[PDB]
């Protein structure tokens, strides 16, 4: 229970990080001000970090589903 | 009580006034564009937020905008 | 129900009662303050949300508890 | 009344192959994106879209359906010819009870072999559950050279459909006239197609299906039976059979059918050896049916100028209440497919239903009743057609509402006057289905929370605050003593499930009386809560298709369309396609209700082996106790019967164990396309494009996202296959597996 | 005749023509040398 | 040995694995006759099996207390203890084979993107061009290095962006 | 243990994907250039421009819990 | 158009047995909307709320409960039969007001008399982000 109950809690509270995280990006980002820094030059890119991470999970997607696949077989 | 934003790009092609049923849109004269029409939205008490309008829009980006905010009875399409 | 079945069904079958409301003889005197209407849409992803994880949790816990409880080990 | 042909009309050329998209004005253009692909599939059918003609239509339709002859023909010829070559065919028909039938052999690749389990009689590969066997013994068939030639003539008359779809469109194909002659096509249909094809099938009973299956039930051997042929020729060999044989037609001309007693008989009930109907009633039947039809094929007045004409008949039943009646609805079935294909579905789907309940209660082909899988089998099927058809009459009458529907030929019509009470129907329909589950599914719940607080005396059971179906007893008992006193010359009831005595058959019953009871009476009514609704979803589709309060033109946006927008409050599924892909996802789930009734009652009260001191059913009894807690289908029917599916690995069951799981992944990865939208997807194919366009790797034909309405189909087609092809799996494998 | 070999050159029938290579190649490839794990 | 495992010639779970698995159809094989072809259908599954079990032990592989063999990934250990063809050599067979792929549907997006109306081109393709490319793929290693180190592989900042 | 530990990659690699890319274009996207000015949670853009259901950054958290609890089951 | 028609209370209707698409409770508390046209013949046509009815040589004139009922049945009317209808709008205190054609002029034909309402002179796009206006209402206007 203790175990379940903290990883449940880890996944909601790690989701609202993200969530609460876009919402920075609509109400309290100015670009002119952070123009040139870190936070401009990833959202400037994204397309990139978006494409590395789909290919990470379709790759790991494919090989552990056909895994257990072959040997359910 | 919806907003309904029209901007420059328009061309005058009335569809977005012949698509909309609630009669929310109509054209004015212009000095910006060929055909010299541009449309406007004096009643968008009567908008039902449908966003037909926005469709018919044949631009590369809408001309017309309809952002949808406070309901009401009208807006709400309710008979009752 | 409300991740699958949309608003547009519903709305048409609300208009559907309200017309009963009115017409049974005895039943329209009573009349509502606020009118009826379906659920919005962005509502019903957050409903049946609640009603998705709160069975995806009560469901293990059981199982968890039980499971282990009455082997006791 | 005349034939209407129009000679030569279309050139035959593979031109328009090459072009995919000539039927659609938009197609034609060609692809700039990939939604075309997607359109292109589903709008290829669609004659109404492609031209406003009604004689095209025709045309097409017409030939389409030659071709789903001969694609039917070839399937069916396939079942003969792996019957043949593939089989134990003739080891089945020496012995029966032991051997279990197989036309399926599989390869010897990796693994694999194994499906092709001990099966009996020198034999081993996949058992079939399609009735096959037990269909060709009811005809004469002891031999694998009869299959051949029957496979033969398959093809033969297969390529004939074939060819007349080419010939009936291309070459020489009707007029709109020759389609409108709708008087002359029932006369036909009724006495040339059901009249004599009843007629016919008679002929080879008495001929061949009654001559062969007396000497098999008798112990001889099928090699050494006289050819189906042979007996036609030979009046004396027959006769020894049936003596009635002797006379030769003259007791018929004459009209003294009384000497024909030996083999047209009424004895009604099952065959003691093969737990079958008796051969000779069904040659009484099919005879009797051709005479029904033959004269019922005499009414419409087509060219001599005698009989009734319909649209008399349809305008002059008018009443007070209604106004006009019947009047313009010649003119709307002479016109529109889709208001006949409605109607046609309504009825093919409800008759598949009926086809199951009057299967497994009077198992007509010898053998059947103690192949439980293959009696399993049938009921699922023919039940999951019914309806799936039932639900294509709602889709396939709203399209006639929005496309044909003409307000001008209805004015106080009875379809007008429906409309103008619609909002009536709808409310009252909506008062009885939450009636139903607060005080049908409310019953069960109840049995549940006082089960778990320990007060099992409150419960609604047979110890207990029984609720017995009285009307249904009653029903039960009128039609088991019809025989004394409605029935004086039937010899027995038309089925022991009425009432009787048990009929064995290799040590297992065929079919027995069955009990109705208090979880008998909850189920009954449980059936009809999924019915009120389901009829609720669709009909509510039909009458608010054309015009709502909440989008008063709905015609014009058509019949498909995802939204009117989201204003309102919100549009999303307010059309008419859209109360389809609901409906069904409540039909399937009313359906595998009336399948799980079926497989615990059968198991429990009925099947089972018949020892010296009564039966020993498979679960012991325990409907009557179990099925009044949900938690009891939870157990006793799930967690128990999922025992052979489960260890099936390592046996010739493994493929249903395969199937089990991965009808269980399809169903989930439905669920993706009915909680989601297209618009997280579309944005997503961009960041993949950028790297697709970085590499110079990039497609012409632009990807886009699967459309709103497709992404609702996708999903339900994944969902229903999932949710039935498990069933199909915990069914075979635990019932094969017998118990 | 150019018609018919256009049809072929569509993509449901170029599949089919590529399903039965790659599919017929592997089963061919698993019937004789049967059973590979581990190569060599 | 590594990781604490037993070679499958050694393991004792291995060859209980084999006579069970034998014993399966030799009760199976008693049903039918000698000569019948049920007969030479499970003889020869008892051939394959009894080769399936000898040839994974001829090869060096490693099983565990369980009796099933195990694999290792780690070139390092692969390579030292004689266990690179596991892993280690499937990993090469396969990128050559990915890589095909897309020299292949690279260069045939490339070409027909060069003439009028490429759309066309996909729905219904080229196969005599298809075929060409798909025979002329053998090297595609070399191209690519090739195309890096000229810079014609890359497009340069003449693609879409979003803000 | 090496097949579970997998298949967790795959999901904790999705589950990121699904919210990194409701941050990073909540601002804007190529069949919405303009998010910033609706807000994060709002119905759709309409049936225009071939369909616009679930592209709010709401959205994208709406679907990673699914995979949230896919991952810690 | 030169005057704004009032409203004739008093009209033949089309000759329509009824339905349950009618006007609700609301109306006689809120408001309803009332349609009028005048055809040269006898003819048939689809109701937005129900099944079909027959028009009246002459003026007619129905009751709605809603905007779009009324717009509904303008686009049927100028399409099919190429009428002119117009409709109002009445509360419950007894006010009338004109509202579609309010320039004489449909609304797809421009007019001189028109002024522009709700006309950004800027490109889609191009306006300022929402944390300059965080603390009031509004990043379009
Ligand atoms: C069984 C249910 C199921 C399955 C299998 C998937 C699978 C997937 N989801 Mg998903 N999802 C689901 C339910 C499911 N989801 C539900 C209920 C929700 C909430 C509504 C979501 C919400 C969701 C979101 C928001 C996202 C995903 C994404 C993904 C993909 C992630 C990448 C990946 O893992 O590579 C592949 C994984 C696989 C298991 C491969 C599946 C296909 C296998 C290999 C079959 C191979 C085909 C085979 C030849 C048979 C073909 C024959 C047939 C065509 C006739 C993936 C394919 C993410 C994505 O887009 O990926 C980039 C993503 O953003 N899902
Ligand atoms: C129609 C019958 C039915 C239905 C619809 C359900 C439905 C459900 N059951 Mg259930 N159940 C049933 C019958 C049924 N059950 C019966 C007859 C029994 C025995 C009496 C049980 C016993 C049971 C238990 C003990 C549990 C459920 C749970 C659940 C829920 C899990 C749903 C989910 O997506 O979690 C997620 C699904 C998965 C994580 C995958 C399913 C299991 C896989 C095979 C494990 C694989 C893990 C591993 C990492 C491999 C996957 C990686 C991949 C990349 C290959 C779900 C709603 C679970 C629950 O309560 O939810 C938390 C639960 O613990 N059921
Ligand atoms: C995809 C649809 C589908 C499929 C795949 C099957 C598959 C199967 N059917 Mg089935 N059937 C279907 C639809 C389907 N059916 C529908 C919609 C109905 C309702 C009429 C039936 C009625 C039906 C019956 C009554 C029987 C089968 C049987 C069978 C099984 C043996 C196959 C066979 O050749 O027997 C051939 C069937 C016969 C030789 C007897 C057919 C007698 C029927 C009543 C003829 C009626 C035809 C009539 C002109 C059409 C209806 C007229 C209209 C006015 C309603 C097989 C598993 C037979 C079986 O149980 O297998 C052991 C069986 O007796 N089917
Ligand atoms: C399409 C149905 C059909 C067909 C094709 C046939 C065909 C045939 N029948 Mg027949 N028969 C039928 C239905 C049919 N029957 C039915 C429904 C009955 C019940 C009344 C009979 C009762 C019957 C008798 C009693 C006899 C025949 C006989 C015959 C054969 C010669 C008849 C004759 O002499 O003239 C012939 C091949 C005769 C025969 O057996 O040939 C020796 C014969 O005596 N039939
Ligand atoms: C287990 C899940 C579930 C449940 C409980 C329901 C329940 C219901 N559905 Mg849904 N359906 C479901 C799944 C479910 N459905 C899904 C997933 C879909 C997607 C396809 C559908 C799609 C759907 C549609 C489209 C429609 C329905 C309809 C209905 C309603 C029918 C009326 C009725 O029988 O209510 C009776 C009440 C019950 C069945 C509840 C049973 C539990 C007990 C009786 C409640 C006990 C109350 C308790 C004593 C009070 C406690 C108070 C506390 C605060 C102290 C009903 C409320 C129809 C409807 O609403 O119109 C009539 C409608 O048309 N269903
Ligand atoms: C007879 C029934 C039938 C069936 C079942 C299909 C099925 C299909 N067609 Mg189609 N087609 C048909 C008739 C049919 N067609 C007819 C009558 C015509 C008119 C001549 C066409 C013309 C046509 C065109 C022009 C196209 C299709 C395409 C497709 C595929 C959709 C693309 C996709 O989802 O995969 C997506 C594929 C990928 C994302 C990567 C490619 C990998 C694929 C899956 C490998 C190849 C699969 C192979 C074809 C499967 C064997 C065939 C299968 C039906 C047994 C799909 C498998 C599209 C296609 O590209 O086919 C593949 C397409 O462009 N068809
Ligand atoms: C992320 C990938 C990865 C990981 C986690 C490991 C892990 C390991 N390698 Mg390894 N290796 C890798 C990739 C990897 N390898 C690759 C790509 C190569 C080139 C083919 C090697 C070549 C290699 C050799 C040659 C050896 C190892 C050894 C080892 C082990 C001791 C620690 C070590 O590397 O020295 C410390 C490293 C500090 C940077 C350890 C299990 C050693 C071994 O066998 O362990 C007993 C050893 O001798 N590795
Ligand atoms: C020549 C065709 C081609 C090429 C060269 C690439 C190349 C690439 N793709 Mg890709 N893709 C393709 C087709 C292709 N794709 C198709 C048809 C689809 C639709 C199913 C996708 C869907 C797709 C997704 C979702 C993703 C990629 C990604 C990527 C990048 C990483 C590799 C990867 O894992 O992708 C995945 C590989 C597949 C999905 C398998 C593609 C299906 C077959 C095997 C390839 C098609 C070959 C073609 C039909 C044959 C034509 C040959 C011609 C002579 C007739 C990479 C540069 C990933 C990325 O964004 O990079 C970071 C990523 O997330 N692709
Ligand atoms: C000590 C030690 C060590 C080390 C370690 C390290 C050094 C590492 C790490 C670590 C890590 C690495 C951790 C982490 C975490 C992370 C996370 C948790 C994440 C993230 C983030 C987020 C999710 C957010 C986002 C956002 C947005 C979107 C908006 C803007 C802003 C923000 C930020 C809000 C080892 C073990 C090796 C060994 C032993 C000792
Ligand atoms: C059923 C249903 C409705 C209608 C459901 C309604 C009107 C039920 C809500 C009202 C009832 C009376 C509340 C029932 C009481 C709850 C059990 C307890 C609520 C507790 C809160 C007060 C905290 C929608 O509006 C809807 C909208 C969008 C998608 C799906 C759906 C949907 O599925
Ligand atoms: S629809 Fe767009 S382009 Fe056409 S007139 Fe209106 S604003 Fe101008
Ligand atoms: S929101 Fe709808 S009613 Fe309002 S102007 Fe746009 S299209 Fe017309
Ligand atoms: S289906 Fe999607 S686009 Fe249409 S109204 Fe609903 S949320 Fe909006």
């Amino acid at each position: 229970s203790l175990y379940t109950h903290h990883q449940y809690i880890a996944g909601f509270i790690m989701c609202g990080a993200f969530a609460h995280g876009a919402i920075f990006f609509i109400r309290d980002y100015d670009p002119e001000q952070n123009k040139g820094n870190v936070l401009a030059r990833v959202l400037d890119h994204k397309e990139a970090i978006i494409s590395h991470l789909s290919w990470v999970s379709l790759f790991l997607g494919f090989h552990t589903l056909g895994l257990y696949v072959h040997n359910d077989v | 009580a919806h907003v309904v934003k029209i901007y420059d790009t328009c061309i005058g092609c009335t569809q977005c006034v012949r698509a909309c049923p609630l009669d929310v849109l109509e054209m004015v004269p212009w000095d910006g564009c060929k055909a010299a029409q541009m449309a406007s939205s004096p009643r968008t008490e009567d908008c039902v937020g449908c966003k037909r309008c926005e469709t018919a829009c044949p631009t590369d980006f809408l001309s017309v905008r309809v952002y949808l905010g406070n309901e009401s009875t009208r807006s709400l399409g309710l008979a009752y | 129900m409300f991740l699958i079945s949309w608003r547009g069904y519903w709305q048409e079958l609300i208009e559907t009662l309200v017309w009963a409301h009115e017409k049974t003889p005895l039943a329209n005197l009573v009349y509502w303050k606020d009118k009826p209407v379906a659920l919005s849409i962005v509502q019903a992803r957050l409903v049946g949300l609640a009603h998705f994880s709160v069975g995806y949790i009560f469901t293990y816990a059981a199982f968890l508890i039980a499971s282990t409880a009455g082997r006791f080990g | 009344v005349k034939i209407a042909v129009d000679r030569n009309p279309v050139e035959t050329n593979f031109e328009k192959w090459a072009k995919p998209g000539h039927f659609s004005r938009a197609l034609a253009k060609g692809p700039n994106t990939t939604t075309w692909i997607w359109n292109l599939h589903a709008d290829a059918h669609d004659f109404d879209n492609h031209t406003s003609d009604l004689e095209e239509i025709s045309r097409k339709v017409f030939s389409a359906h030659f071709g789903q002859l001969g694609i039917i023909l070839i399937w069916l010829s396939g079942m003969y010819f792996h019957g043949a070559r593939f089989s134990n065919y003739e080891g089945w028909l020496s012995d029966p009870t032991h051997i279990k039938p197989s036309a399926q052999v599989v390869w010897p690749i990796v693994g694999q072999e194994i499906l092709n389990g001990d099966v009996g009689g020198g034999f081993q590969g996949i058992q079939i559950t399609s009735g096959f066997f037990q269909l060709w013994r009811a005809s004469g068939i002891t031999s694998e050279l009869q299959l051949y030639s029957t496979a033969i003539g398959g093809l033969v008359l297969a390529a004939a459909c074939f060819f007349a779809g080419w010939f009936h469109y291309h070459k020489a194909a009707p007029k709109l006239e020759w389609f409108q002659n709708v008087e002359s096509m029932l006369n036909h249909h009724l006495a040339g197609l059901l009249g004599l094809g009843s007629l016919a099938w008679a002929g080879h009973q008495i001929h061949v299906s009654l001559p062969v299956n007396k000497l098999l039930d008798a112990g001889v051997d099928p090699k050494e039976i006289p050819l189906p042929h042979e007996f036609l020729l030979n009046q004396s060999i027959i006769a020894d059979l049936y003596p009635s044989f002797s006379k030769g037609l003259a007791p018929f001309f004459t009209l003294n059918w009384a000497e024909y007693s030996d083999f047209l008989t009424f004895k009604g009930g099952l065959n003691p050896v093969t737990g079958g109907l008796w051969l000779s009633d069904t040659a009484h039947h099919h005879l009797a049916i051709a005479v029904l039809f033959l004269v019922a094929g005499h009414q419409y007045r087509t060219n001599w100028g005698i009989g009734h004409s319909i649209k008399d008949i349809l305008e002059s039943h008018k009443g007070p209440f209604t106004g006009n009646g019947h009047a313009g609805l010649y003119e709307i079935l002479t016109t529109s497919w889709h208001a006949q294909l409605a109607i046609n579905l309504a009825l093919f789907g409800s008759l598949s239903i009926i086809v199951a309940h009057h299967m497994y209660a009077m198992p007509p082909y010898p053998y059947l009743a103690t192949d439980y899988g293959t009696q399993l089998s049938l009921f699922t099927h023919h039940m999951w057609i019914g309806g799936f058809c039932v639900v294509g009459a709602g889709a396939h009458a709203a399209i006639f509402m929005v496309r044909d529907y003409d307000p001008t030929n209805n004015y106080n019509n009875l379809l007008d006057r429906v409309i103008r009470h619609r909002d009536a129907i709808i409310s009252h329909l909506n008062w009885v289905s939450i009636f139903l589950g607060f005080h049908s599914f409310g019953l069960y719940i109840h049995n549940d929370t006082m089960s778990a607080l320990g007060r099992p005396q409150d419960m609604f059971s047979d110890t207990a605050i029984q609720l017995q179906p009285v009307f249904a007893q009653w029903i039960q008992n009128t039609h088991f003593t019809a025989p004394q006193l409605t029935a004086p010359n039937a010899l027995a009831a038309t089925s022991l499930t009425w009432g009787g005595d048990v009929v064995a058959v290799g040590g297992k019953v065929a079919m027995m009386p069955i009990a109705l009871g208090t979880s008998d009476f909850l189920v009954h009514h449980i059936h009809a809560f999924t019915i009120h609704v389901t009829v609720l979803i669709l009909l509510k589709g039909v009458l608010f298709a054309r015009s709502s309060r909440l989008i008063p033109d709905k015609a014009n946006l058509g019949f498909r369309f995802p939204c009117d927008g989201p204003g309102r409050g919100g549009t999303c599924q307010v059309s008419a396609w859209d109360h389809v892909f609901l409906g069904l996802f409540w039909m399937y789930n009313s359906l595998s209700i009336v399948i799980f009734h079926f497989s615990w009652k059968m198991q429990s009260d009925v099947w089972g082996t018949v020892t010296d001191s009564g039966v020993s059913h498979i679960t012991g009894g325990n409907f009557a106790q179990s099925a009044n807690t949900i938690n009891g289908w939870l157990r006793d029917f799930l967690w128990a019967q999922s025992s052979q599916v489960i260890q099936s690995y390592g046996s010739a069951l493994s493929a249903y164990g395969l199937m089990f799981l991965g009808a269980h992944f399809v169903w989930a990865f439905s669920l993706m396309f009915l909680f989601s939208g297209r618009g997280y997807w579309q944005e997503l194919i961009e960041s993949i494009v950028w790297a697709h366009n970085k590499l110079r790797v990039a497609p012409s034909i632009q990807p886009r996202a699967l459309s709103i309405t497709q992404g609702r189909a996708v999903g339900v087609a994944h969902y229903l296959l999932g949710g039935i092809a498990t069933t199909w799996s915990f069914f075979l494998a635990r019932i094969i597996a017998v118990g | 005749m150019k018609d018919f070999t256009t049809y072929l050159s569509t993509a449901p029938v170029v599949g089919l023509g590529w399903a039965i290579f790659t599919s017929g190649l592997l089963i061919e490839i698993n019937r004789f040398f049967p059973d590979p794990l581990v190569f060599s | 040995d590594i990781a604490g495992l037993t070679p499958c010639s050694e393991s004792k779970a291995y060859n209980k694995l084999e006579r069970k698995e034998l014993k399966v159809l030799d009760k199976r094989l008693k049903q039918y006759e000698p000569g019948s072809a049920p007969y030479l259908a499970l003889q020869a599954t008892k051939e394959r099996t009894e080769n399936r079990f000898k040839t994974y032990a001829k090869q060096g592989l490693l099983c565990g207390n369980d009796g099933l063999p195990h694999l290792i990934s780690d070139p390092g250990l692969a390579l030292r203890f004689n266990h690179a063809g596991e892993v280690f050599i499937p990993t090469f067979g396969f990128l050559y084979v990915a890589g095909y792929i897309g020299h292949v549907g690279r260069q045939y997006i490339i070409l027909s993107k060069e003439d009028a109306k490429p759309t066309d081109k996909e729905i219904i393709l080229d196969v005599p061009l298809a075929l060409k490319l798909a025979f002329q793929g053998w090297a595609w290693p070399l191209a690519s290095i090739q195309e890096l180190r000229n810079g014609s592989l890359l497009e340069k900042d003449e693609n879409i962006t979003v803000s | 243990d090496f097949l579970v530990h997998h298949a967790i990659a795959l999901g904790l690699h999705t589950t990121t994907l699904i919210l990194v890319k409701g941050a990073l274009d909540a601002r804007g996207s190529k069949l919405m250039p303009d998010k910033k000015d609706f807000g994060y949670s709002f119905p759709c853009d309409g049936p225009g421009r071939g369909g616009t259901c679930d592209i709010s950054a709401y959205d994208a958290f709406y679907l990673a819990v699914f995979w949230m609890l896919n991952t810690i089951g | 158009p030169w005057k704004q028609p009032e409203l004739d209370p008093d009209t033949p209707s089309p000759i329509f047995g009824g339905s349950t698409g009618g006007l609700l409770r609301k109306a006689q508390v809120e408001e309803f909307y009332v349609i009028t046209w005048e055809s040269p013949k006898e003819q048939i046509f689809e109701m937005p709320t129900g099944g079909a009815a027959i028009m009246r040589k002459g003026p007619n004139l129905l009751k709605f409960a809603r905007k779009e009922q009324c717009m509904a049945l303008t686009t049927q009317l100028r399409s099919k039969f190429r009428q002119t209808p117009c409709f109002y709008r009445v509360y419950a205190d007894g006010k009338v007001q004109y509202l579609h054609p309010k320039d004489g002029v449909y609304p797809e034909k421009v007019n001189a008399g028109r002024v522009g309402v709700n006309q950004n002179m800027r490109s889609i796009g191009k306006n300022v982000d929402p944390i300059k206006v965080v603390k009031f209402t509004g990043s379009e206007p």
